[PDB]
C-alpha cells in the first residue's frame, strides 16, 4: 500500500512514532481437506497448538468474565 | 575370508600372459589384508528387566557404534563374511517393541559391511585402473556417511535423539546404500574388472530413473569410472 | 544496534549509495530477511568446519585446507564467540574461488522429525 | 575499564582469524561490512537467507553501474 | 615452558634437562603436568640441540692445538648456516609471548626439517673431529657431503666451500 | 601521602630494597615452569628447606643487564668481591625456575 | 577411568610413541588396551602402526650415503610427507586445553589412506638404487584414483632429479 | 500401503513406470515417518488421544489405499491408462494429490 502511496509522506513519518500508541474459525487455518492443492505437510504440533491458542483466546475472556462477575459484586455488596 | 588370495593371483596370471613386454605387478603387503581392524564393520546388564525409555536410549548408542564399524553393546557385529554379506546378533532378551523396529533399521549396517570391504579388496592393481576410480568414488560415499553420525551423536548426547528420528534420519541414505552393495555383489560374483564393469555401470545408470535418487548416484559412479578408460 | 536500523547500515555499505537512491531493493530484502531470525536447523560448527574442508578440497588447495585446522582451533582457544556456527556458515556461503553435487554430501538436520 | 579491554582484546583475535578466513573465501565484504554482519550473527541471523539479499546487491552495485 | 626448551636446545640444560658433554639433554621425569609420553617426544627434538651444542664447540675453537687459516673458513661459513637456526628460535618466543594455548608440540613439529640439516652435517663435523683433518684435504671430504642427497645438507655447505675458495683467493693471487 | 604515593606507584621498589615483590600473573603451566616444578619438588619430600630468593621478574634482569654490559657496574645485582663478578643467588622469576 | 585421558594417550600413537594407558604390544601387531569403547581403539591405532614402518625408515635410510643420492632423494619426499602429517596432530594437541568425534574418526580417515600408500610405497622401493629405484616408483602412477595419482607423482619429481 | 510397494519394487514387469509409481508411493512412505515422527518425540501428547492426528490422514491414507487395489492388477503403461482416474474423481483431496504423483510418473 505505502508503494502506491508514493506512485502524505509526513503522516507516515507520524505514524511510526504513533504504532506504540494503541490498544494494550473461519474455513481456512490448518484446512487440509478441500482446495486444489497438495495434501502434503509434516507434524509438528506447533500450526495446530496456536489453533488451540486460537480457541483459546476466546475462552480466555470468557473465563475472566466467570472471576469478574463474582470479584466486582462481592467487593461493592 | 581364505579366498580373496586365490581370486588375487589368477586374475595377476591373465595379465602376465596377455603381455609379454609388461613384466611384473605390483602388490600390497600382507598387512594389508592381514588386519581386520582396517575395515568398518566386523560388560553386559540384562537390558530387559530396564524401563522402555532407558533401553530406547541404550540401544540407540549401541547402534550407533555399530553403523560406523566397531561391534556394539547390545549389538554385534558377526562374522559371517560368506561373501559380500554381513550379519548381526542382538541380545536375545531386548523388548519385541523395540527389536522388530531395530531389526528394520539394521540392513544399512549390512549395507556398509559389503561397502567398506570392496574398497580394501578391489583397490589393488590386479583390479586395474578403472576399479581403482570406481572405489575411490565409493570411499568418498564412505565419508559423506561418516559425516552425519557426528550430527547425530552431538543430537543423542543432549538427550534429544530416539529410535524414531534415528529411524527417519536413516530413510533417505537406506536406498542409496542399498544400491551400492548389490553393485559390489554383482562386480564381486562375477569377476569383472576393466571394460566388463564399464557395462553394468552403465546399464545400472540406465535403470534408474525411479525419483532420481539412485540415478544422480549411479551417474557419478560411472562418469568416474570412465575417466581411466 | 537495533536489528532494523542494521539492515539500513547493511544497505548503505554494500552500495556506493544512499538509501534516498532505490528503496526498492530495501523492500525486497525485508521481504527476504523477515520470518528467517532463527535458524530452525542444527548449528553444529563441526559439519561447518567439515564443509570448508570439502570445499577447499574442490578448489585443490590442501595447504589452504590445512592452515584452516589451525584457524579452527583459534576460536576454540578464545572461546568468546558465541555462535561459530553462523558466521563461518555465512562466509561459506560466500565462497569464492580465486583460481555439481553438494546437496547429495552432508547438511544439517532439518527438525521435521522435531517439534519446530 | 581494563578487564574490558582484556575481553576486548581476546575479541580482536577472534576477528582477525575470522578476517583471514573471510579472506581466502574472497568475500567482497571488507572489514567494515564484515562488522555489521557480525553483529547481525551475534542477534541470531540464518545466514542463507543474509547470503541471498548480499548475492544480490553486489550484483545491483553492478547494475546501476 | 617452551622458553626453557628454548635454553637447552641452545645449551644452558636446566633442571628439566640434564646435560651430558658426550651425548646430552637426557629427560627421564615423570610429568602429572605434562603427558608423560612427552618425554619421547623431548627425546625426538633433543636429537638437534646436542649437535647444535657440539658445532658451537667447533666455531669457539676457530674462529689440541692446530694451524690452518681453512679452519677459520670453514667455521666462518658454518656460521651462516646457523644464524637461520638463531632465527628459527626467536619466531617460537614470539608467538608464545602472545599465544596461550601452543605447546611443546608446535616446536617439535615446527623444527622438524632441522632435523634433517642438523644430523646431516653432524657426521661431516664428526668425521672431521675424529680422524683429523687440518690440510687442503678438508675440502675434498667437504665436496662428498655438499653432493648431498637430501636438500638442507646439499644446499648449506656450498655456502661454506665458496668461502674457502675465498680464502684460497687471496693465497692464489699473492702467488700469482 | 602525595610524595611517597607517586614514588611508591612510578617507582618500582621491590628489588633493590626490603618489599616483597607482586605483580599480577597469567598462571597456568605454558608461562608457570617456575611454580610448577617448585609444587613437583615439595610433592616429593626433599625435604623441604627452601633456597632464599626474594622472587623478581623478567624485565628487570633485562634493565641490570645493560647497566652491566655499557661499562658501569655496582648496581644492586652483579657486584665485585675483589675485582670478581659474581651473580646473585635470590633472582627467580615466576619461569625457569633459575637453573 | 574416563574417555578424555584415553583421547590423549591416542593422540600420541599415531606419531608411534605410546600412549599412557594405551601402549605398543606385539610389534607386528597393533596397540593392544591396557564395551564399544575399547573395541574402537584398536582401529585408531592402525595409522600409527603403518607410521612406524615409514618414519623407521626414512630416519635410517637419509644418513646413508651407501644407499646413495637416488633413495636420499626418495628420504628427503619421504620425510616432507611425514612433516605434513604432524601438522594436524599438533593442532589436535592444542585445541584440548568427555568428548569424542567418534574418537576422531572422521579426522583419521582420510590421512589413513595417505599411509597406506606410503606403506606399500616403501617395501616396493626397498634395496634398490638409481634408476632400479626409479623403476619401483614408477610402478604407483599407473592407478586410477587421482588421490594416489597425486601422492605418488610428488615423490618422482624429487627421485629423479 | 506399504505391502503393495513391497511386492511392486521386486517386479520387473510392473515397469519402469511401475517402478517410478512405487517410487513415488515410496515417499507416502517417508510421509507416514513424518507424521508420527513428531507425535512420538512430545510423548514425555493426549489431544482427545490422538484423534485428530487420525483426520488428517487417514484421508491420505484413503486415496492411497484405492490405488493400491485398483491399480492392483496393471503392469506398464495400462497403469498410466488408471491413474488417470483420480484427477477427475469429485474429491478434490485425492485430485490434488494425485496431479502432482502423476506428474513425477509421467516423466
Amino acid at each position: 500500500l505505502v508503494e502506491e502511496l508514493e506512485a502524505v509522506g509526513s503522516v507516515l513519518d507520524l505514524l511510526v512514532q504513533l504504532a506504540g500508541s494503541g490498544p494494550p474459525r473461519d474455513y481456512f487455518l490448518n484446512n487440509k481437506h478441500v482446495g486444489r492443492n497438495v495434501p502434503y505437510s509434516g507434524y509438528d504440533c506447533d500450526d495446530l497448538s496456536v489453533f488451540e491458542m486460537d480457541v483459546q483466546s476466546l475462552i480466555s475472556r470468557e473465563e475472566c468474565l466467570c472471576h469478574s462477575m463474582i470479584q466486582e459484586t462481592l467487593q461493592v455488596m | 575370508l581364505q579366498q580373496s588370495l586365490e581370486l588375487k593371483r589368477k586374475m595377476l596370471r591373465d595379465k602376465q600372459n596377455k603381455k609379454n613386454s609388461g613384466q611384473h605387478l605390483p602388490i600390497f603387503p600382507a598387512w594389508v589384508y592381514e588386519r581386520p581392524a582396517l575395515i568398518g564393520d566386523f560388560t553386559a546388564l540384562p537390558i530387559g528387566t530396564l524401563p522402555l525409555a532407558s533401553q530406547e536410549s541404550a540401544v540407540v548408542e549401541d547402534l550407533l557404534y555399530v553403523l560406523v564399524g566397531v561391534d556394539g553393546r547390545y549389538v554385534s557385529a558377526q562374522p559371517l563374511a560368506g561373501r559380500q554379506s554381513r550379519t548381526f546378533l542382538v541380545d536375545p532378551n531386548l523388548d519385541l517393541s523395540i527389536r522388530e523396529l531395530v531389526h528394520r533399521i539394521l540392513p544399512v549396517a549390512a549395507s556398509y559391511s559389503a561397502v567398506t570391504r570392496f574398497i580394501e579388496e578391489k583397490s589393488s592393481f590386479e583390479y586395474g585402473q578403472v576399479n581403482h576410480a570406481l572405489a575411490a568414488a565409493m570411499r568418498t560415499l564412505v565419508k559423506e556417511h561418516l559425516i552425519l553420525v557426528s550430527q547425530l551423536e552431538q543430537l543423542h548426547r543432549q538427550g534429544l535423539l530416539s529410535l524414531q528420528k534415528l529411524w527417519f534420519y536413516i530413510q533417505p541414505a537406506m536406498r542409496t546404500m542399498d544400491i551400492l552393495a548389490s553393485l559390489a555383489t554383482s562386480v564381486d560374483k562375477g569377476e569383472c574388472l576393466g571394460g566388463s564393469t564399464l557395462s553394468l555401470l552403465h546399464d545400472r545408470s540406465f535403470s534408474y530413473t525411479g525419483d532420481s535418487q539412485a540415478q544422480e548416484l549411479c551417474l557419478y559412479l560411472t562418469k568416474a569410472a570412465s575417466a581411466p578408460y | 544496534k537495533s536489528p532494523n536500523v542494521l539492515l539500513q547500515n547493511l544497505c548503505c555499505r554494500i552500495l556506493g549509495r544512499s538509501e534516498a537512491d532505490v528503496a526498492q531493493q530495501f523492500q525486497y530484502a525485508v521481504r527476504v530477511i523477515g520470518s528467517n531470525f532463527a535458524p530452525t536447523v542444527e548449528r553444529d560448527e563441526f559439519l561447518v568446519a567439515e564443509k570448508i574442508k570439502k570445499e577447499l578440497i574442490r578448489q585443490r588447495r590442501e595447504a589452504d585446507a590445512a592452515l584452516f585446522s589451525e584457524l579452527h582451533r583459534k576460536l576454540h582457544s578464545q572461546g568468546v564467540l558465541k555462535n561459530k556456527w553462523s558466521i563461518l556458515y555465512l562466509l561459506l556461503s560466500l565462497s569464492e574461488d580465486p583460481r555439481s553435487y553438494a546437496t547429495l554430501f552432508a547438511q544439517a538436520l532439518p527438525r521435521d522429525a522435531h517439534s519446530t | 575499564a581494563a578487564a574490558a579491554a582484556a575481553n576486548l582484546n581476546a575479541v580482536r583475535e577472534t576477528m582477525d582469524v575470522l578476517l583471514e578466513i573471510s579472506r581466502i573465501l574472497n568475500t567482497g565484504l571488507d572489514m567494515e561490512t564484515l562488522s555489521i554482519c557480525v553483529r547481525l550473527c551475534e542477534q541470531g541471523i540464518n545466514p542463507e537467507a543474509l547470503s541471498s539479499v548480499i548475492k544480490e546487491l553486489r550484483k545491483a552495485t553492478e547494475a546501476l553501474k | 615452558m617452551i622458553h626453557e626448551l628454548l635454553l637447552a636446545l641452545s645449551g644452558y640444560p636446566g633442571s628439566i634437562f640434564t646435560w651430558n658433554k658426550r651425548s646430552g639433554l637426557q629427560v627421564s621425569q615423570d610429568f602429572p603436568f605434562l603427558h608423560p609420553s612427552e618425554t619421547s617426544v623431548l627425546n625426538r627434538l633433543c636429537r638437534l640441540g646436542t649437535d647444535y651444542i657440539r658445532f658451537t664447540e667447533f666455531i669457539e675453537q676457530y674462529t689440541g692445538g692446530l694451524h690452518g687459516i681453512y679452519l677459520r673458513a670453514f667455521c666462518t661459513g658454518l656460521d651462516s648456516v646457523l644464524q637461520p637456526y638463531r632465527q628459527a628460535l626467536l619466531d617460537l618466543e614470539q608467538e608464545f609471548l602472545g599465544d596461550p594455548h601452543l605447546s611443546i608440540s608446535h616446536v617439535n613439529y615446527f623444527l622438524d626439517q632441522f632435523q634433517l640439516l642438523f644430523p646431516s652435517v653432524m657426521v661431516v663435523v664428526e668425521q672431521i673431529k675424529s680422524q683429523k683433518i687440518h690440510g687442503c684435504q678438508i675440502l675434498e671430504t667437504v665436496y662428498k657431503h655438499s653432493c648431498g642427497g637430501l636438500p638442507p645438507v646439499r644446499s648449506a655447505l656450498e655456502k661454506i666451500l665458496a668461502v674457502c675458495h675465498g680464502v684460497m683467493y687471496k693465497q692464489l693471487s699473492a702467488w700469482m | 601521602p602525595d610524595d611517597r604515593s607517586w614514588l611508591e606507584h612510578h617507582v618500582v621498589h621491590q628489588y633493590w630494597t626490603a618489599r616483597p615483590s607482586q605483580f599480577p600473573h597469567s598462571l597456568h603451566l605454558h608461562s608457570n615452569l617456575a611454580a610448577v616444578w617448585d609444587q613437583h619438588l615439595y610433592s616429593s619430600d626433599p625435604l623441604y628447606v627452601p633456597d632464599d630468593r626474594v622472587l623478581v621478574t623478567e624485565t628487570q634482569v633485562i634493565r641490570e643487564t645493560l647497566w652491566l654490559l655499557s661499562g658501569v657496574k655496582k648496581l644492586f645485582i652483579f657486584q665485585l668481591i675483589d675485582g670478581k663478578v659474581t651473580v646473585r643467588n635470590n633472582i627467580i622469576v615466576t619461569h625457569l625456575t633459575h637453573s | 577411568i574416563t574417555e578424555a585421558a584415553l583421547v590423549r594417550d591416542i593422540l600420541y600413537v599415531f606419531q608411534g610413541i605410546d600412549g599412557k594407558n594405551i601402549k605398543m604390544n606385539n610389534t607386528e601387531n597393533c596397540y593392544k588396551v591396557e564395551r564399544s569403547l575399547r573395541d574402537t581403539a584398536v582401529r585408531l591405532s592402525e595409522l600409527g602402526w603403518l607410521h612406524n614402518k615409514i618414519r623407521r625408515y626414512t630416519d635410517q635410510r637419509s644418513l646413508d650415503r651407501s644407499f646413495g643420492l637416488v633413495g636420499q632423494s626418495f628420504c628427503a619426499a619421504l620425510h616432507q610427507e611425514l612433516r605434513e602429517y604432524y601438522r594436524l596432530l599438533s593442532v589436535l594437541h592444542s585445541q584440548l586445553q568427555s568428548l569424542t568425534l567418534r574418537r576422531l574418526l572422521v579426522w583419521t580417515y582420510d590421512p589413513k589412506i595417505r599411509l597406506k600408500t606410503l606403506a606399500a610405497l616403501v617395501d616396493h622401493c626397498q634395496g634398490r638404487k638409481g634408476g632400479e629405484l626409479a623403476s619401483a616408483v614408477h610402478a604407483y602412477t599407473k592407478t586410477g584414483d587421482p588421490y594416489m595419482r597425486s601422492l605418488v607423482q610428488h615423490i618422482l619429481s624429487l627421485v629423479s632429479h
